[PDB]
């Protein structure tokens, strides 16, 4: 038989009273977005996709980008 | 007949309950009967009820039966199963039983004897262990209970209407207020009997399921007492009630705090009075703002939305940490949770122009929440709340510039143009910023228009007062960068288009007195994508802008060289202040060189020069050579940007420049300063990538007389600064160390460009795989990606290193423990994890493995015991997590090849040999 | 806020 049964029905008395006491384990910090300006400007070129497919040192010029980005497939 | 009418009927619903009623009004019990089966089969339970059962079989005898004749074929119920044709049922089901009872409400929920069975059918099944019973059974006493709360909402309603009706005829015979008061009467008892059902259904079902085991069956009870609550507020908005809500906003689990703080809105946004919620805010204030950091997300927005609620009601009862706490969330990465932070903000602190005291507020509030270094995010986080006020660039203006009527501090001064910039990003932009837009969402019609016609009023605000602002800053270095950002989002049609070409003049005389006075590296980054926006091909003023450009760096270049001449003469040694001087006019054109053709200038014998000087003599400031090498770098992808009818000669001379240049940085990259490898290695990595293969891998067959391939001595200087300076061991605080590992992976990163794509030979990536499961947070991400391209490039050779990296990790323990080692301690136990999840490679991914155990096997071996009956043995228990994914056919190829040095005696301290036989 | 403390029940 798959048919779901559960041996245990209700939470007792003293497992609520565990959890009005300790909400601890549910609350959590502050995922802060990018605090500073240039962890602003490597967020966006972070990660495999966006690093594999721009130089090391940044090119300002579209014209020398492409350079860069003519030897890539 | 009736289940599948409620699931595939598109017939409304009103029908099906009153042809059911037609059939309980001629025999009532052939109707009940279908409608317990409706019940049982609602909940996927395949059984019938008979009619010799419901005359004689007990409740708890017939849940018992319609198990055993359950005949289910898997564990899902209908209120499990996914798909629209099953969420039309969970409606279907609901709206049923509604209806059923609404229809009812007059007459036939009084017979005592059809309601009275349902409830105790239905109040038997939410106590079955079993769940499809408890769940179904459970939603449908809540709907029923509701109902009967509707119900009892009519009682009151016409029980008061009554009580008008007598009145009235007692102050206007007595026999007419006779046949009312026992009307009244009737009334009366008509609610003690729906009273006792609700309480039957209460304290059945209500108070044991809302703590129930399945989390599911917990927010099907809290969203409906949220609702009795709501809709009859006047008799279930009691503290008896609200408690079964104020305790359930501490379950763990996510989607039952959420069915809380949305049944605790309802209560709010009435707002009608609330006095009880006074004493329940009291006491859970302090949870409900906790729950603005709750770990589902979901949940903390509408603890955020459900607080803004909460102080329009009162605004009495936040204290002030709490409000503090919740303003912090504007800079949260979660957008839905920023955006509600600011919406509490700015209901709560915003209510030289109108709005020349909202910025100031705006301004002190950004000064003094010291978490974000700039505005970007506190202007995305209210953008949907006060977006009249961030686009009155006006009122930001004149508070920059008018001076005061009855002040301004540099510190509020450098917040303001801050805040003024980000809102214009914002505007010219229409999309949020990194970490917060969900994707590139297209511009709706209407904000297409919103979007030209602040880009203008940008454009043409600005463009005046641009300069007078870089005339009153200019001497603040961390203001005019902010302050040289605005051309990016102009609209250059707009300067020919009206008098204002005087502006722009205004603007240019401004900008190239400010790179005369500044070395700062940002300043004149923000200066140079100044010029080479203002240079476009395609608007009326290119030439306006290039004369002033190509004006200046003739001030430049005419400076810079005199300045060589001085600094590098043989008898003179020049000194520290000497060097700043040709520091600042090397900035100064370092970061022109990198947004605009400067061959025009032919710099690289200056820098050529200078760079001969430094590693000759081995003195020279660190500041110069970081700043040589990327100039240099900048003339040689300009001329190269330049290459058929262009002079096809003058090219091998370029090599020539691009062959130096890549033995200058082959010095460099040797020096002891950190930053000075850090600039040589990375121009190389660049560099290396440009003139490689793929110079000619699309087009430009042309291009292919330049030729350069790093040597076997610039590869292993290359791969060792990867081993010195980004696998380091394992200074302000986290702001910091995140930009640290943020360089390290750029750099790891530029080095992983060359081995998938054959700049170097492949065997190097073994020194970087052997990492992956030492440093999978910090660059786990890049290696797992170069090593899965790079087993899409050369099957069989990924194998030939994916061992090397396993054999030098091999040597890498002998080398400090000796061939004695334990073979099962934690650091063993890890490389044979990193086989593991390296033999998890693997369609072609067969003579790949073969030669792979040939390379280990050829190596387990390859020395033997000077004394005694050998070494290398331990790394075949390794080997051995390889076999799983070696084929049925390969047991034999392999053992053979295996047999080849595996002796007659041997198969007779050897441990890891007899594993590895036995994988086969 | 004593109908809002849990029982020992």
């Amino acid at each position: 038989r798959k048919l779901i049964v559960d041996s245990v029905k209700e939470l007792d008395s003293k497992t609520i009273r565990a959890q009005l006491s300790d909400y601890s384990d549910i609350v959590t910090t502050l995922d802060l977005a990018p605090p500073t300006k240039k962890l602003m400007m490597w967020k966006e070129t972070g990660g495999v996709e966006k690093l594999f497919s721009l130089p090391a040192q940044p090119l300002w010029n579209n014209r020398l980008l492409k350079l860069f980005t003519r030897c890539l497939t | 007949m009736l289940f599948e009418v409620v699931k595939m009927g598109k017939s409304a619903m009103q029908s099906v309950v009153d042809d059911w009623i037609e059939s309980y009004k001629h025999d009532r019990d052939i109707a009940l009967l279908d409608l317990i089966n409706f019940f049982i089969q609602c909940s996927g339970c395949k059984g019938v009820v008979t009619a010799e059962m419901f005359r004689h079989m007990q409740n708890s005898e017939i849940i018992r039966k319609m198990t055993e004749e359950f005949d289910e074929d898997s564990g899902d119920y209908p209120l499990t199963m996914a798909g629209p044709q099953w969420k039309k049922f969970k409606s279907s089901f609901c709206e049923f039983i509604g209806v059923l009872v609404r229809q009812c409400q007059y007459s036939i929920i009084y017979d005592e004897y059809m309601m009275d069975t349902v409830i105790s059918l239905l109040t038997g099944l939410s106590d079955s262990q079993v769940r499809a019973f408890r769940h179904t059974s459970t939603l449908a006493a809540m709907k029923l209970m509701t109902a009967l709360v509707n119900v009892a909402l009519n009682l009151s309603i016409n029980m008061d209407n009554t009580q008008r009706q007598y009145e009235a005829e007692r102050n206007k015979a007595n026999e007419r207020l006779e046949l009312l008061l026992q009307k009244r009467k009737e009334l009366q008892e008509n609610q003690d009997e729906i009273e006792n059902m609700m309480n039957a259904i209460f304290k059945g079902v209500f108070v044991h399921r809302y703590r129930d085991a399945i989390a599911e069956i917990r927010a099907i009870c809290i969203e409906e007492i949220g609702i009795w609550m709501k809709m009859y507020s006047d008799a279930f908005l009691n503290d008896s009630y609200l408690k079964y809500v104020g305790w359930t906003m501490h379950d763990k689990q996510g989607e039952v705090r959420l069915k809380c703080l949305t049944a605790l809105q309802g209560l709010y946004y009435n707002k009608e009075l609330n006095s009880k919620l006074e004493l329940f805010t009291s006491r859970f204030k302090d949870r409900i703002v906790s729950m603005t950091l709750d770990k589902e997300y979901d949940v903390a927005v509408q603890a955020i939305k459900l607080l803004t609620l909460v102080l329009q009601s009162s605004e009495e009862v936040l204290t002030a940490e709490d409000c503090e706490n919740v303003y912090h969330l504007v800079y949260s990465a979660h957008r839905p949770v920023a955006v509600a932070a600011g919406e509490f903000l700015y209901k709560k602190l915003f209510s030289q122009g109108p709005n020349a005291n909202l910025v100031k507020t705006l301004v002190f509030f950004f000064l003094e929440s010291e978490l974000h270094e700039h505005a970007a995010y506190l202007v995305d986080s209210m953008w949907d709340c006060a977006t009249e006020l961030l686009k009155d660039w006006e009122c930001m203006n004149s508070l920059l510039l008018e001076e005061p009527l009855s002040a301004l501090t540099d510190r509020q001064e450098s917040a303001l143009i801050e805040i003024m910039l980000c809102t214009i990003r914002q505007a010219a932009e229409c999309h949020p910023p990194v970490g917060r837009g969900t994707g590139k969402r297209v511009l709706t019609a209407k904000e297409k228009k919103t979007q030209l016609d602040d880009r203008t009023k940008i454009t043409e605000l600005f463009a005046v007062a641009l300069p007078q602002l870089l005339a009153k800053y200019s001497v603040d270095a961390e203001k005019v960068t902010n302050l040289l950002q605005l051309p990016q989002y102009f609209d250059l049609e707009i300067y020919t288009t009206g008098r204002l070409e005087k502006h722009l003049d205004a603007l240019l005389r401004q900008i190239r007195n400010i790179v005369e006075k500044h070395t700062d590296t940002d300043v004149l980054e923000a200066c140079s994508k100044t010029y080479h926006a203002l240079c476009n091909e395609e608007f009326t003023i290119f030439n306006r802008v290039d004369i002033s450009r190509s004006q200046l760096i003739d001030e430049l270049a005419d400076k810079f060289n005199r300045l060589l001449e001085d600094f590098l003469q043989e008898g003179e040694e020049p000194d520290e202040d000497d060097a700043y001087q040709v520091l600042s006019t090397l900035k100064r054109i370092t970061a022109f060189h990198n947004a605009h053709d400067l061959s025009k200038w032919d710099l690289f014998a200056c820098n050529y020069k200078l760079l001969k000087t430094g590693i000759e003599n081995g003195d020279m400031p660190e500041q110069i050579v970081i700043h040589a090498l990327q100039c240099t770098h900048y003339v040689i992808l300009w001329q190269l940007a330049k290459i058929s009818s262009s002079t096809k000669e003058d090219l091998l001379r370029l090599k020539k420049q691009m062959r130096v240049f890549c033995q200058i940085c082959q010095h460099y990259l040797t020096n002891v300063n950190t930053t000075v490898k850090e600039q040589a290695f990375t121009i190389l990595c660049d560099i290396l990538m440009i003139f490689s293969h793929q110079i000619m891998s699309g087009g430009r067959d042309m291009l292919e007389p330049l030729v350069y391939t790093p040597d076997s001595s610039l590869q292993s200087e290359l791969l060792s600064f990867i081993l010195d300076h980004v696998f380091i061991e394992q200074q302000e605080d986290e702001a910091s160390k995140i930009e640290a590992l943020h360089k390290r992976r750029n750099l790891l990163a530029a080095f992983c460009k060359l081995i998938v794509y054959t700049v170097v030979e492949m065997n190097t990536a073994a020194d970087i795989f052997k990492q992956y499961m030492k440093y999978y947070n910090d660059y786990g991400d890049i290696i797992k990606e170069t090593m899965s391209k790079t087993r899409q490039i050369d099957k069989i050779q990924c194998a030939k290193t994916l061992i090397l990296s396993l054999q030098q990790l091999f040597n890498e323990m002998i080398q400090e423990n000796g061939y004695n080692f334990d073979r099962s301690s934690s650091t063993f136990s890890g490389i044979k994890e990193l086989a593991r999840r390296f033999a998890l490679t693997f369609l072609k991914t067969r003579e790949a493995i073969a030669m792979l155990h040939k390379d280990g096997i050829e190596f387990a071996f390859k020395e033997p015991n000077p004394q005694g009956e050998p070494l290398n043995l331990a790394f075949l228990d390794i080997l051995s997590e390889f076999s799983s994914k070696l084929l049925r056919q390969d047991k034999r190829t392999v053992y053979v090849y295996l047999e080849k040095f595996m002796t007659f005696q041997m198969s007779l301290v050897w441990l890891p040999l007899m594993s590895y036989r036995n994988s086969l | 806020i004593d109908v809002f403390d849990f029982p020992d029940n």
